[PDB]
């Protein structure tokens, strides 16, 4: 018989190219070609696909990216009207981040992998340069959350120190004050930043970083392909590392690969026993074509046709795996490919790679910041809270032994009240824990600046149904927030607080 | 005037809904319930979309209550599609099987008469606590929503002070026979009297068959399956034993006329509140063929004010995804006669159980004390 | 028998029957989930051979 493949194309030239491709692939039952141009709206597009369905309805509908950067509003209604009858849909070029949904899209095969592949190659590259701490941040809700989840899943392996995490951060695509998060970022240890924001978001981040000068020969950058555009390059400092997958804008090559893979798929499906061809009708066809599930299962199991994307293989997600990615960089506004990553082979191009900030040597890991922020609490037998004098110091009293009290000055909302909270004058405090911290500093040569907490709160795992998440609020909260470093207050031990943080050997019972 | 449409396909529910005007409860003298009870027999996507566009172009359509008799998520799919393209909010007032909690996008939010799977898990755990059987395990396949469901379950476990011990969480798949043997082994190593699953009716039949094959029957092993994936089709296969319990929307207790009345009342109240606060009536351009008309997507999102209204003196708010903020579902348990019986009624967030004990199938002695 | 074996919950099981019935019971046991991981058996050689 004849399997007339229904196809939708953005340009008539590509429609004629697909006609020539199917005419060439007919050499390998035969196959015909049904073509239809795209519509400006989803209503006319769906109506034309329904008119294209009543004609043949024996196909695996494919789609490509229009010149508009949406690439979703056109392929979505055809996928919906296909899944209405459990008909698979094929995708050549689009943002597979949102399209990677087995529930939304019934059967979808993306030729171009989503940014999960970018996160994977970022992890692979980080596993090479021995960098064990990364400051990641995302702006887009859906794509950013998916990339962060994929990164966390990849890091959940390995059950050296090993790169686990430094600080996860989310943002907005339309914000203009990312400097708030960038201050905390620069206040951390490792100068390894990775972002996956949008175009204008990346431009704003680049502007804020240039205002902060986040390129002092230590700031390693890893940027996705969604931000290597010239609009971002107008604000992007040189030396950053960009990504670019193979066969980016090769539309004809993608169409050739698609017609080849669907020819292989139809040749594999026509060898089965039961073939319930879908009815040539869009109206009244409120049933499920038996060729749908079986066709999906036989195309996803082992089918692999040659083409332009090399040894293409469909992973267990409906996406083409084992792709090639050109590892480019911003070597003085020149996107030179420092290497090519394909499958698992980390292959550098042996080019003279320069790091941002004029440095020619590979930047090391985090810089050990010899400065800690100690949080404490008011407790009579261990820590003391006394007001300072006029000049700012406090009366150096003595004991029966005549030894100095070696007091220290800690800034804390300690002199105010919970009724009128305000940043006080630094109060001078001393005690047992203070002397212990003095000994620790004299042993390890620290540069400390201790301070109390806002509302006491030794520690609480407060939970609520407003956000369905439980967070630590208090001294331990400030500790886990990132502003504090270590607890020197008389903190008790228990299985609850030992989950998030780890304690040391006791100095009292 | 308010342009409301009551779309029905498959079945026929011609009722006295015309009493909405006789109710006379709208204080604002700018909203008239110009309802249009449009009916049809075919259920083709193209025909449905053309009829929707024709209805939106005939009168000033602002909110459409929908009813059907089929069972498919394509209804919610095309609803989200039309809410994204034409930006027209509709209402799934029990919608046949359209009252099925499904994901959506940042389009015009359309409410569905169904709760979240998290609420189903919470009421299931409450029923389990009414029986004091604080031992359960999780067995599910590669079905959508499994991750969020198990995360909500784990969060509810870590929000109590009772020994809720999750024996084993299982993520499975119906791929081949070796996977089936592994599933059988893991089920033999389950040893839990309470098991929760979520998948379609055919996979449920298959898993019940393999369960009663490996030795999982209704003697002491009871199950808890959400109705969203099970469905109250009034014909249970022989695979599912007489021990399963589920919770579904109040289809047997909250009638379709009451549901559509509540929906049109919510629509009317939201429209009145919006056109009284903003005082600027947007023009519902029903082009269906003009891309230049897409510039009308500049006013405030109607879903924001739609999901924060109430009517009939009852809290009828809507969630961010389009769920119900209203209690009083129906707890359904199938008896030995292969028929679904409404024993419990999860009303007002309470477990209205009967007999003060689970009616299980000579070794049950009572005692006196003092 | 499969139900009673699922309700066995014992790591040590003893049986005595011919080689064909032993093969059959081992087949149904590894089908219902009785393998050599933690469930060991003791069978007399008079009937095993």
């Amino acid at each position: 018989k004849i399997v007339n493949i229904g196809a939708v194309l953005s340009t008539r030239k590509h429609e004629q190219m697909f006609r020539e491709a199917v005419n060439q692939a007919n050499k390998r039952i035969q196959l015909q070609a049904t073509s239809v141009t795209h519509k400006p709206n989803a209503i006319q597009m769906a109506l034309s696909v329904c008119e294209d369905l009543i004609s043949s309805q024996v196909y695996a509908i494919l789609v490509s990216h229009p010149p508009t950067p949406n690439d979703h509003f056109t392929p979505t209604p055809v996928s919906y009207t296909a899944g209405f009858y459990r008909i698979p849909v094929l995708g050549l070029t689009t943002r597979m981040s949102i399209y990677s949904d087995k529930s939304i899209h019934l059967s979808f095969l993306r030729t171009v992998p989503p940014y999960s592949h970018q996160s994977s190659v970022w992890f692979e590259m980080m596993r090479v340069y021995n960098w064990n701490h990364i400051i990641l941040l995302v702006s887009d809700d859906h794509e950013g959350r998916a990339a962060q989840k994929r990164l966390e899943t990849l890091l959940e392996e390995r059950e050296k120190r090993g790169p686990k995490a430094e600080k996860v951060l989310q943002f907005d695509p339309g914000t203009k004050n990312v400097t708030a998060l960038l201050m905390e970022a620069r206040e951390l240890e490792a100068r390894v930043i990775i972002l996956s924001a949008s175009e204008d978001d990346a431009a704003t981040v680049y502007r804020a970083a240039a205002m902060l000068d986040m390129t002092g020969s230590g700031y390693v950058w890893l940027v996705g392909e969604r931000e290597i555009s010239g609009n971002a390059l107008r604000y992007a400092p040189d030396g950053i590392i960009g990504l670019q997958l193979i066969n980016g804008k090769n539309e004809s090559a993608h169409i050739s690969d698609a017609v080849g893979v669907v020819a292989q798929a139809v040749h594999e499906l026509l060898e089965k026993e039961n073939i319930t061809d879908p009815p040539r009708g869009c109206v009244g066809n409120t049933n499920i074509w038996k060729t749908g599930p079986l066709f999906k299962r036989v195309l996803m199991s082992s089918k692999y046709a040659d083409g332009v994307t090399g040894r293409v293989e469909f992973n267990e997600d409906g996406d083409r795996k084992f792709a090639q990615y050109s590892i480019m960089n911003l070597q003085n506004r020149k996107l030179v490919q420092v290497g090519i990553y394909n499958g698992t082979h980390v292959i550098p191009n042996d080019r003279k790679i320069i790091w941002p900030g004029g440095e020619t040597e590979k930047p090391r890991g985090y810089q050990m910041s010899t400065r800690l922020k100690i949080v404490t609490i008011h407790q009579e037998p261990f820590v003391y809270v006394k007001p300072t004098m006029s000049d700012g110091t406090c009366k150096e009293e003595f004991t029966v032994n005549g030894d100095p009290v070696k007091k220290v000055i800690c800034t804390g909302p300690n002199d105010t009240s919970p009724g009128s909270p305000r940043h006080t004058v630094p109060q001078c405090c001393y005690g047992f824990c203070i002397d212990l911290l003095i000994k620790l500093a004299r042993t390890m040569q620290f540069t400390y600046e201790v301070h109390l907490v806002a509302d006491g709160k030794f520690g609480t795992q407060e939970r609520v149904q407003n956000s369905n998440k439980k967070e630590w609020n208090g001294m331990m909260g400030e500790l886990l927030s990132g502003q504090a470093d270590m607890i020197v207050a008389p903190l008790t031990i228990n299985n609850e607080r030992a989950q998030y943080i780890e304690f040391s050997k006791p100095f009292k019972y | 005037s308010i342009g409301i449409a009551v779309i029905l396909v498959g079945t026929s529910d011609e009722v006295a809904i015309k009493d909405a005007h006789e109710k006379d409860d709208f204080h604002h003298l700018s909203v008239v319930p110009r309802v249009e009870l449009v009916a049809m027999n075919e259920t083709d996507p193209k025909s449905i979309i053309t009829r929707i566009c024709d209805l939106m172009s005939d009168r000033k359509i602002q909110g459409v209550v929908f009813a059907d008799d089929t069972d498919q998520e394509a209804i919610a799919q095309i609803l989200d599609f039309i809410s994204a393209q034409t930006l027209t909010p509709i209402l799934g007032i029990h919608g046949g099987s359209s009252m099925i909690m499904a994901d959506k996008d940042e389009s015009s939010m359309f409410f569905q008469f169904g709760p979240s799977i998290e609420q189903q898990a919470s009421v299931m755990l409450n029923i389990m606590e009414e029986y004091d059987w604080y031992i359960f395990s999780i067995v599910t396949t590669y079905f959508p929503g499994y991750q969020d469901f198990v995360n909500k379950i784990r969060s509810t476990i870590e929000n109590s002070f009772v020994g809720w011990e999750l024996e084993e969480v299982l993520l499975l798949d119906m791929s081949l026979d070796d996977g089936d043997s592994k599933i059988q082994n893991q089920l033999k190593k389950l040893q839990s009297p309470i098991i929760l699953l979520y998948c379609t009716k055919e996979e449920a039949t298959y898993i019940f068959e393999v369960a009663n094959s490996v030795g999982l029957t209704g003697y002491g092993y009871t199950w808890i399956v959400p109705s969203l994936v099970a469905g109250d089709t009034d014909t249970v296969p022989s695979e599912f034993p007489t021990g399963l319990i589920s919770v579904s929307y109040d289809e047997w207790d909250y009638g379709l006329p009451a549901r559509v009345r509540d929906g049109i009342a919510i629509i009317t109240t939201a429209a009145s509140d919006m056109l009284s606060e903003h005082s600027f009536i947007p023009e519902p351009k029903s082009s269906c063929y003009n891309t230049h008309e897409k510039r009308i997507y500049q006013s405030n999102m109607l879903n924001r004010y739609l999901i924060n209204v109430t009517f009939e003196g009852r809290d009828l708010s809507f969630s961010e995804d389009g769920y119900q903020m209203h209690p009083k579902l129906v707890i359904i348990l199938l008896n030995k006669e292969r028929k679904w019986e409404r024993v419990g009624k999860w009303k007002d967030k309470s477990l209205q159980m009967k007999y003060y004990v689970w009616p299980r199938m000579d070794d049950h002695l009572s005692i006196v004390t003092l």
